[PDB]
């Protein structure tokens, strides 16, 4: 897209309609004349444009008004409203920009932010941007959260988020102009190498991959056309539905074989009854012949009844001889259909054991995408976020993705090694109780108007609680927490001196021996310029490899690498790191997934703020004090960095609306 | 709104294979067994038909009579009248067979013959005798 309309797309907004968010802030305009709506919409789009075409400096209102032209720049307050809305909700002036207008010296309101992951940082910056006092508490000794980056020498490798899934409408695009991110494209070609150590032939690679994709459409057919979403009172998972679809394809192959051989027997029983009719004719013929030659041995001259007998037997014999010839033609035909039918047998199997093992790798890949065994994914809803995919090539961050949180963290009050341990919220304010991670006795009290929780869903899921809510979270929140899925994914970083692989191959697969171990070290990454191969552990394997030592895990990768490249080309790696995200207590998993029994509505539930009860009974209903952000809170973009970031931007606009007031809604 | 080409998924099928914990394994086994059931029934009608084929060694080659190439006359010899009557008591109304017996008479004169000599050769009585057999 191009021009002002392109800016609307790059902001994930329709250019030609107003969103529900805007209807709420401009109910005068949406309810009014369709002409003013187009005025507004252009005003929005052209301001978005200005910010987007240069996002390294703040976009002040005056500056927006100057570039705006008549008749659009007539109504000066419409433009002030629009600009203030976009600024509040982080559509413009978000990220890392230089200010024209320096911060007002006195802050209003105090917010405590739990966690300095991306969602935390993104709100903290917005809130400071808005003139609030913001402090972040972080259990770790570092910012970034699940954006982790390994650094030793010139070795650089992300243990967490590593890919920018396309810049078309991605807010990370804006961030990439603001931070020096070395964004390197991904060559999507991936050679499968089976457990022996040798490629899968392009014949077989392609048709398994095509069956994989067909098996997916099939589950969708089961889901949306046949409403196969509940079985024995339990919601159907994706893995179940895949089994059902495979079985029914194995059943169909057997059914085809039966109907084929069954029309062989039908036609070899026509043959049977044809032969019987031909024995019983060849015997009549062998006999009438005898009768005819006997009636001929009576030498002439003979009386007419003797003459009639020779003629009668001759006529009868030639008659029976014509029948037996017609039957021989019929036997030849049917004798040919058996030859063709035997020569055209249908497929023997649906998938061979070698073929199913390749299919297993395409499932391991899909388990990696969703960080969970396919038996946990909701069949109905697991892909509900595909319609907001970004356009363009996926990319990696060659200088390490930690470069982004660190950039955001600049200029913010961040207490590291501070483990929040209780959250108290009441009608009159909040106190957060944290301890020092090094000496847990030393104890801290923070008091604030509002808490913004960005604890990972895995932490919120922990029983017994790692963080206590006072008062307890309502049932509707805790139940969303149990319903949602929090998956696991792990990475092994292998450091080498010499590229000993195909350097124009970014990634290459290894096919496992079993269904069970399909995700154990099934994919390898060279994206970095340096000699760094990076190996994935997905599906059921992830949870189990965490109870295995790094040396054994590095051992298995060396063995897999040795088979694909030869036992001589694999040197011992210098530095080895093995992530164990489920065991990390500041994560307790990798990222969220739409569990069977969950839906996208649970992601919205997670985003709802909590409002405490009145301190004095009969006092007026109070303000919400507890707010939530993070990847598990953004329905349309879960389990991604851009999603966490957008969720931070969202709450900071909501908290500000509550404590500073929305003056742009009039 | 239609399943992918090559995939076979109807409503009817699916409860059949989900109806219990191993209803899938059972359903595949019945087809797997019924598939041997029919392969042997093929071997066994191969064998039956292989024997029947051997009994037909040489067909009917030794039992064939050369072709009588005979120009079709119009006059009825006293002989040919007599073959005729006899053909009727043996064949009834099958004029094609009757012509083949006489040899040099076509089916139409065979028809004309029934009407023409109907009273002198009691053609009516002969057919009644043929009917009771």
């Amino acid at each position: 897209p191009s021009g002002v309309e392109g800016a609307a797309f790059q902001s994930r907004l329709p250019h030609d309609r107003m969103t529900s968010q805007e209807a709420a802030c401009f109910p005068d305009i949406i309810s009014g004349p369709q002409q003013t709506q187009k005025v507004f919409l252009f005003i929005r789009n052209r301001t978005l444009q200005l910010w987007l075409d240069n996002p390294k400096i703040q976009l002040t209102f005056e500056a927006t008004l100057q570039q705006l032209e008549a008749p659009y720049n007539s109504d000066t307050v419409l433009v002030h409203r629009v600009h203030s809305y976009l600024e509040r909700h982080g559509l413009i002036n978000f990220g890392i920009y230089k200010r024209i207008k320096p911060l007002p010296t006195k802050k209003t309101g105090k917010v405590i932010i739990i966690g300095s992951g991306v969602s935390g940082l993104a709100a903290a910056r917005q809130l400071q941007s808005f003139g609030m006092d913001v402090t972040l508490l972080e259990a770790r000794d570092r910012v970034g959260g699940r954006v982790a980056t390994f650094r030793k020498g010139n070795y650089v490798a992300d243990l967490g988020a590593m890919v920018v899934t396309g810049l078309g409408g991605n807010p990370m695009a804006v961030v990439s102009k603001q931070v020096n991110m070395e964004l390197a494209k991904i060559k999507q070609k991936c050679p499968l190498y089976e457990a022996n150590g040798q490629a899968v032939p392009k014949e077989k690679d392609e048709m398994v991959e095509q069956e994989f994709n067909r098996l997916l459409e099939a589950t969708s057919y089961l889901s949306h056309q046949l409403d196969f979403n509940v079985l024995n009172n339990k919601p159907v998972s994706l893995g179940q539905a895949l089994e059902v679809v495979i079985q029914l394809q194995e059943k169909h192959v057997k059914d085809e074989q039966i109907e084929h051989w069954k029309k062989i027997v039908k036609t070899q029983e026509e043959l049977k009854e044809l032969l019987n009719k031909m024995v019983n004719l060849k015997e009549k013929i062998k006999e009438l012949h005898q009768q005819y030659k006997e009636a001929s041995e009576v030498k002439p001259p003979r009386d007419i009844t003797a003459e009639f007998l020779v003629k009668s037997k001759h006529r009868d014999l030639t008659a029976l001889c014509k029948e037996y010839d017609e039957l021989a033609e019929t036997q030849g035909k049917l004798e040919e259909k058996l030859q063709e039918l035997e020569a055209n047998p249908p497929s023997d199997v649906y998938l061979s054991s070698r073929d199913r093992q390749i299919l297993d790798w395409h499932f391991a890949n899909l388990e990696f995408a969703n960080a969970t065994p396919l038996s946990t994914l909701s069949l109905k809803h697991w892909d509900q976020d595909d319609d907001f995919e970004f356009t363009g090539s996926h990319l990696t961050v060659r200088n390490g993705y930690s470069c982004v949180p660190v950039a955001l963290a600049e200029g913010l009050d961040i207490k590291l090694n501070t483990a929040v341990r209780q959250v108290r919220y009441t009608a009159s304010g909040c106190e957060v109780i944290a301890v020092n991670t090094r000496s847990t006795s030393q104890t801290f009290i923070y008091k604030c108007d509002a808490v913004l929780c960005t604890l990972p869903l895995g932490v919120l899921k922990q029983q017994p609680p790692a963080v206590q809510f006072v008062p307890p979270l309502p049932e509707w929140k805790t139940s969303a927490v149990q319903r949602m899925g929090f998956g696991n994914l792990n990475k092994v970083v292998l450091c080498f001196d010499r590229v000993f692989w195909d350097p124009s191959v970014n990634l290459f697969g290894h096919v496992g021996s079993t269904t069970a171990s399909r995700g154990e070290l099934f994919l390898f990454w060279n994206l970095y310029k340096a000699p760094i191969l990076l190996a994935l552990v997905a599906g059921e394997a992830a949870g189990i490899m965490e109870n295995i030592s790094d040396d054994v895990i590095v051992g298995r990768c060396l063995a897999i690498l040795k088979g694909i490249f030869g036992s001589s080309a694999v040197p011992q790696p210098k530095e080895t790191v093995v992530s164990r995200w489920r065991a990390d207590p500041w994560a307790r998993g990798s990222y969220s997934y739409v569990a069977a029994g969950s839906s996208g509505n649970d992601y919205d539930l997670m985003a709802q703020p909590i409002t405490p009860g009145p301190s004095i009974p009969g006092a007026p209903q109070p303000i919400p004090r507890l707010f939530f952000a993070g990847e598990h809170t953004i329905r349309n973009y879960p389990a991604t960095v851009h999603g966490a970031l957008l969720s931070g931007l969202r709450e900071a606009g909501r908290i500000a609306d509550q404590f500073l007031g929305a003056m742009y809604t009039l | 709104r239609k399943p992918p080409k090559g995939m076979f998924l109807s409503q009817e099928d699916v409860e059949a294979v989900s109806a219990n914990a191993t209803a899938a394994t059972t359903v595949l086994r019945q087809l797997d067994m019924e598939l041997v059931s029919v392969k042997r029934q093929i071997q066994n009608i191969k064998q039956t038909n292989s024997a029947l084929k051997e009994k037909l060694d040489g067909g009917i080659e030794p039992y064939r009579l050369p072709e009588v190439i005979q120009k079709c006359n119009a006059r009825w010899t006293t002989e040919e009248q007599l073959l005729a009557v006899q053909a009727i008591r043996k064949y009834g109304r099958d004029f094609q067979a009757i012509s083949d017996v006489i040899g040099n008479k076509s089916v139409v004169q065979v028809k004309n013959f029934f009407v023409n000599y109907r009273r002198r050769f009691n053609i009516d009585e002969v057919l009644q005798e043929w009917e009771a057999e």
